[PDB]
């Protein structure tokens, strides 16, 4: 079961932190597009996600040239980070 | 001689060149006294003008100082002017060191360094704290030595070593440190003085 | 009855495993305490660790010379300590004034700002008689709450 | 006399630009750094656990204080307050009375711990040799009142260090 | 249902005796010695150091704001040791349906460890540093799914069984030679503290650590191998753990003997330089299979 | 080439000459009776007269600097801003101000 | 004239009008953003029996000099700095305090 | 201006050290009412607060009575 294996880590990892609590008795916009960027290019690695995992009936041929596509448009989202991106 | 001189005087009529240069131009509103011993030379400065002195030195054909680093002050109660700010002044091209003295009480406010020499500034906080000299016309006048809630000039000595307040407490109240306790332990005051003068010519008549 | 004194020991066995103390780089001292990290005199995993951190320490030595500037300062990082805390006043400065004392700026004693439980009496505290201190320290962590 | 820091171009052409561009490429130095960390780890370390082993000394080292007396009996200490004035701490304090008839040495000698610098200024000041540093480490107290030495007493109770000290000091007249 | 909590007790045990290994290693690269009084080589000092920390040491928060700051360490602890159970090993407990998948999930959700934590003060001042912290962990996850996926997609599928039946003969080190050098970099960015760094307190120690043993497995997966023997489980599970060690040691390497790359270089380290190289590999990496033949 | 100071080793000739040709004029405005103008004068005249003979030798800018020509460039560009502040704030010229009270020895 | 400090008899006088406004303004602000340790009228009468001990006035050159003192010690709060109610605090906590009397301290014995 | 010497009484009655009945209209803080150089002066401040008016330090040392002070106070 999955449902028993995961429960039993959070209730034995609550149980660490009564432990500790019971027992004893006496600003900077610029980090902003950092992270902008993180969520849209890992929206590109979820389209291009399925690589391993969906080439194996489909043509490759039609493939080939949807699948580096997407990576050629990936770089050009970096390039245009190149043109001055900031101090960070 | 061999152990009991230090170097035989060579450079000191060379030094004393500099003695005579400087009072060439002879102004009363820099000039006064020109001292020389030791292989060193020492200046003092009318307090009208420090400032046209200092630019002096700076640059120029003849010498070439520049650093005007090290920068001192003399407590002294004798005289009828107390405090004399001491510059000690050093060149790289040129390789000697000279010095400028103000000869001034300076209780009231004096002018400034800043604008010939860059690290001068804090040098001049140190004399406000220890000795409580004001300069005129000075960019961020702060504490640095001296405590944020300390009284007078701990320097001066007009008053104790210990001071009035130095000892701080805890004890009753819970994050409050104490200030106003003034007691210390007993400094042995040193009577040590020896009888018959130690050198003459230094020796002043009456 | 007998359960009750032993785990007693088990717990101050604890604290003399280990201890962290916190690294003051406030004296000549402080450079001495350095050479407590010098391989030749160690107390490095044996008992000390070099972490240090203004939370979870629960030693902090007071390095040498302390001013009325800095005494509100160490103030602060004794509360910010938790309950078992040790306060070990390595040098001469840190007992009562080494040099100075009859000073103006210089705070005598130390214990009129934070109580102090091991005296190390050494300017200059040679790392063979700082390895006292923090033995010293183990050695004295004998009985907590009886009842 | 100039000795230079700069290295001035050391890529030229080709060959020269190729291996300063691997280094940034991949890594190597950091690989070649290391190895530095990776021998370094196998040669045997020199540590020192001190209630077992005991660190390296000398044969005049200053520690606690302790004064020293004569092979048959009587104080070395003679009460001139010559130590008394050369201290820079003013640690020291002496007061002297005659001793019951004739003989005059010593009545008040507290030494603070609380202050003294340790410079053995006070062993050089003294004619007669009475406070000799011995080899001393282990101090510890829970007070200032117990660290601060008392009326000779405890300075007199170096004797346990008082057989060290006339072997050091065998090493010490006409100096070293 | 019994081997659940034989891989977290002991898993416990190798967060605690942790401790010696980083600090007796990393003492002999100082030329320091580590543990030596407690035990007789430190082997007690593991097990004190839990003594010490849970409980004796008392709390005092700055706000605690209702359910915060003692809900960040169950987040820490328990995405930690969730890591453990998609693990293939000789056989996993539980095989999921795609294995790495659940990897790189739970290791995302990790993020907000550091994030709940930066909350639970109330000050400015600690938030900023804070926010610093989850850069170097979010940013380098962007790359960790490229990394990932260039491996996969030169054999297997996402299930973590199949990744060792491919490592028959030679390991993946040779094929994914500069993928390889990424892996020793990339992991270390998840609160290692060897290219940046930044009560309940002491829990984070235990779940920090624990991601440190993670990756040294997860390397040892991708690109080690030498055998699988399904006849002889002996084998498999002395030769598995060598591997991992010797991972281990390279990753207190890094901690004793270089310098922190700083936190404006660590954005052209990554994003300016290994963001250009990472996607050209992997650009190859899709050309890989279609000009030789190699699929699942 | 370059120098070893922030200020960038530029092959200019004749700057040297232009800077210490203007310093002479500013000298003679207002200081005449005074020996600041005496003295400064013939070291100036001094150091030209090596200018005009040696031509883009080393041993030129040895003379009295031995530190390239960067270095006595930095000495005539300061130079301008001492006369003017000379010139400005009178003291060579007049003397008059108050002495000192009798006290020196220690 | 010699020397010139800053102002001339005067012209000194309402340089400390200045000065006493900008500090006027800072003890109900040292509540909020420092701590309450005691209260923000009792903090005000602490103003007043400071000036009271500094009124002299005789020459113009003591008085520019407690303007420059003046925009220091009580400086120490304004651009916000460091002192943990340890520093600045200008009243004695602890004082016993001492009065002056043949009765009161003749009793206790001093000097 | 109007209705402007009712908003300056009730601040000025309702501060310390200052008499309610004693001292209205015309008279002068420092002559009148009997205040020290740097406690007349300091009452005004807080006058000035409440009306929505910054004063300038040259016009704070002329004005002391509250009839003087509603002239000044219209812009
Ligand atoms: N605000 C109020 O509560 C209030 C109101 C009106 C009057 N008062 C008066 O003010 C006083 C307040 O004191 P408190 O309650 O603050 O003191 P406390 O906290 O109880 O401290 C007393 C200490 O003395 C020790 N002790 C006392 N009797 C002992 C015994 N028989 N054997 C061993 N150890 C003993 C205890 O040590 P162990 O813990 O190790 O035994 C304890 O640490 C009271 O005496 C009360 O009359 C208080
Ligand atoms: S005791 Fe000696 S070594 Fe330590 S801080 Fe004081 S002067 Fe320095
Ligand atoms: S210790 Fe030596 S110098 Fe000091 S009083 Fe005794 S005999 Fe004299
Ligand atoms: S060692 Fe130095 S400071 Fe200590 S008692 Fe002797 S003279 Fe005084």
């Amino acid at each position: 079961n999955l449902m028993l294996a995961l429960l039993t880590n959070f209730t034995l990892a609550t149980l660490l932190v009564i432990i500790a609590f019971w027992l004893p008795q006496l600003f900077s916009m610029k980090f902003f597009l950092v992270a902008i960027t993180f969520l849209l290019f890992d929206l590109e690695i979820a389209l291009l996600l399925p690589l391993p995992w969906a080439s194996q009936t489909a043509n490759l041929n039609t493939m080939l040239t949807m699948a580096l596509f997407l990576i050629i448009l990936l770089a050009v989202s970096l390039a245009y980070e190149w043109t001055q991106k900031g101090l960070e | 001689r061999p152990t009991v001189r230090p170097r035989n005087d060579v450079a000191h009529k060379q030094l004393s060149a500099f003695g005579e240069y400087v009072a060439e131009i002879l102004p009363k509103y820099v000039q006064q006294v020109q001292v020389s011993c030791f292989n060193e030379l020492e200046i003092c400065i009318h307090p009208d003008g420090v400032i046209p002195v200092l630019t002096f030195l700076r640059d120029h054909s003849n010498a070439q100082f520049k650093s005007l680093a090290d920068l001192t002050a003399v407590d002294i109660p004798t005289r009828q002017n107390r405090f004399e700010i001491v510059y000690n002044l050093l060149s790289l091209r040129f390789n000697s060191r000279i010095r400028v003295k103000t000869y001034t009480d300076e209780l009231t406010p004096i002018e400034s360094s800043v604008p010939v020499y860059k690290a001068a500034n804090w040098y001049e906080r140190e004399i406000w704290d220890m000795f409580g000299v004001f300069f005129a016309n000075h960019p961020d006048l702060r504490r640095i030595l001296t405590d944020y809630g300390f009284e007078g000039h701990p320097f001066r000595k007009d008053f104790p070593l210990s001071g009035y307040v130095e000892l701080r407490y805890d004890d009753e109240v819970k994050r409050v440190v104490a200030e106003p306790v003034e007691l210390a332990q007993e400094f042995r005051k040193f009577d040590l003085n020896s009888p018959w003068e130690a050198f003459p010519a230094y020796r002043q008549p009456p | 009855e007998y359960v009750v004194a032993k785990l007693d020991d088990l717990i101050n066995w604890a604290r003399r495993s280990s201890l962290w103390p916190m690294t003051f780089g406030l004296a000549c001292c402080a450079v001495e305490m350095m050479h407590m990290a010098a391989p030749r005199y160690d107390m490095d995993r044996f008992g000390v660790v070099f972490r240090a951190s203004p939370r979870q320490s629960d030693v902090m030595i007071v390095a040498g010379t302390l001013t009325n500037k800095m005494a509100p300062a160490l103030r602060k990082v004794y509360d910010q300590m938790p309950e078992p805390r040790y306060v070990v006043s390595m040098g001469s400065c840190a007992n009562g004034g080494g040099y100075y004392h009859y000073s103006y700026s210089v705070v005598r004693g130390c214990d009129r700002i934070v109580p102090v439980d091991i005296y190390v009496p050494g300017c200059p505290p040679t790392a063979e008689a700082l390895l006292y201190g923090i033995l010293q320290l183990q050695k004295k962590i004998k009985r907590e709450k009886r009842l | 006399t100039y000795k230079y820091v700069n290295l001035r171009e050391p890529s030229m052409d080709m060959k020269s630009v190729t291996d300063r561009a691997a280094q940034t490429l991949l890594w190597t130095e950091l690989i070649r750094g290391l190895g530095m960390t990776l021998s370094y780890l196998f040669r045997e370390p020199a540590t020192i656990n001190y209630p077992f082993e005991k660190g390296p000394l000398s044969p005049r080292f200053r520690g606690e204080h302790a004064l020293r007396r004569y092979p048959s009996g009587e104080e070395r200490c003679i009460a001139c307050k010559l130590c008394e004035a050369v201290c820079p701490a003013q640690a020291i304090t002496i007061e002297a009375e005659p001793r019951a008839d004739g003989s005059r040495r010593t009545t008040r000698y507290d030494i603070d711990m609380t202050k003294c610098i340790y410079c053995g200024f006070c062993q050089e000041a003294c004619p007669v040799d009475a406070i000799v540093e011995g080899p001393n480490f282990e101090f510890s107290t829970e007070t200032h009142e117990e660290l601060l030495y008392n009326k000779e007493k405890l300075l007199n109770n170096g004797d346990k260090w008082e057989a060290e000290i006339a072997a050091n000091i065998q090493a010490d007249y006409l100096y070293r | 249902m019994i081997n659940i909590l034989m891989l977290i007790i002991p898993i416990l045990l190798a967060v605690a005796f942790l401790t010696l290994v980083e600090r007796k290693v990393l003492g002999y690269m100082q030329l320091r010695k580590g543990p030596n009084v407690v035990g007789p080589y430190g082997l007690l000092q593991p097990i004190a150091d839990a003594i010490k920390l849970f409980i004796k040491e008392p709390l005092r928060p700055a706000t605690s704001s209702a359910s915060m700051f003692i809900l960040a360490p169950i987040m820490a602890l328990g995405l930690a040791l969730t890591m453990w159970i998609p693990l293939p090993m000789p056989y996993p407990l539980i095989n999921m349906n795609l294995g790495v998948l659940f990897m790189l999930a739970m290791s995302s959700l990790a993020v907000y460890s550091i994030l709940w934590s930066g909350w639970a003060s109330n000050s400015k001042y600690a938030l900023i540093g804070a926010l610093r912290a989850v850069a170097q962990t979010i940013s380098y996850e962007v790359t960790l799914a490229i990394i990932l996926l260039s491996v996969l997609l030169m054999s297997g599928s996402f299930t973590l069984s199949t990744l060792i039946t491919t490592q028959e003969q030679m390991w993946l080190i040779l094929p994914a030679w500069p993928l390889a050098m990424m892996w020793f970099i990339s992991t270390l960015a998840e609160t290692n503290r060897a290219p940046f760094d930044l009560g309940p307190f002491a829990l984070f120690f235990m779940a920090e650590y624990a991601n440190i043993i993670m990756m040294n497995i997860f390397t040892a997966i991708l690109f080690l191998g030498t055998s699988h023997n399904p006849h002889m489980p002996e084998l498999y599970t002395i030769n598995f753990t060598i591997k991992s060690l010797l991972l281990t040691m390279s990753f207190l390497w890094i901690r004793a003997s270089y310098p922190r790359f700083r936190y404006d270089q660590l954005m052209h380290l990554l994003w300016k330089n290994f963001l250009p190289l990472t996607l050209a590999l992997c650009m190859w990496h899709v050309s890989l299979p279609i000009l030789t033949s190699g699929i699942p | 080439t370059g120098l070893v100071g922030l200020a960038v080793c530029e092959t200019p000739h004749e700057r040297l000459k232009i800077l210490y040709t203007k310093i002479l004029d500013v000298l003679g405005h207002i200081p005449k009776n005074a020996a600041y103008r005496k003295y400064t004068e013939q070291i100036t005249n001094e150091k030209l007269s090596m200018v005009k003979a040696e031509p883009d030798v080393k041993k030129l800018e040895e003379r009295l600097q031995g530190g390239q020509i960067e270095e006595v460039i930095l000495q005539a560009e300061n130079e301008l801003s001492l006369a003017r502040k000379m010139i400005q704030w009178k003291p060579w010229e007049p003397l008059v101000e108050e002495p000192p009270a009798s006290q020196w020895k220690w | 004239v010699k020397p010139i400090f800053s102002r001339d008899m005067n012209e000194a006088k309402r340089r400390v009008r200045e000065l006493y406004r900008a500090w006027y303004r800072e003890v109900p602000n040292t509540v909020h953003l420092f701590q309450l340790d005691i209260s923000v009228k009792q903090g005000r009468d602490k103003v007043r029996e400071m000036f009271k001990k500094n009124a002299h006035i005789t020459d113009p050159r003591v008085v520019d000099l407690l303007v420059i003192k003046g925009k220091m010690e009580l400086e120490e709060t304004i651009k916000v700095w460091k002192q943990r109610t340890h520093v600045m605090r200008f009243f004695h906590e602890t004082e016993a305090p001492r009065p002056k009397d043949f009765l009161s301290k003749f009793y206790v014995g001093h000097d | 201006l109007e209705g402007i010497k009712d908003r300056v009484l009730y601040v000025l009655k309702l501060y310390d050290k200052i008499d309610p009945e004693k001292l209205s209209v015309n008279s002068h803080f420092m002559k009148d009412l009997g205040l020290d150089s740097l406690d007349q002066v300091e009452i005004i401040m807080a006058m000035e607060d409440e009306f929505g008016f910054e004063i300038p330090d040259i016009d704070a040392e002329k004005l002391m009575c509250p009839q003087e002070i509603v002239d000044y106070i219209a812009d």
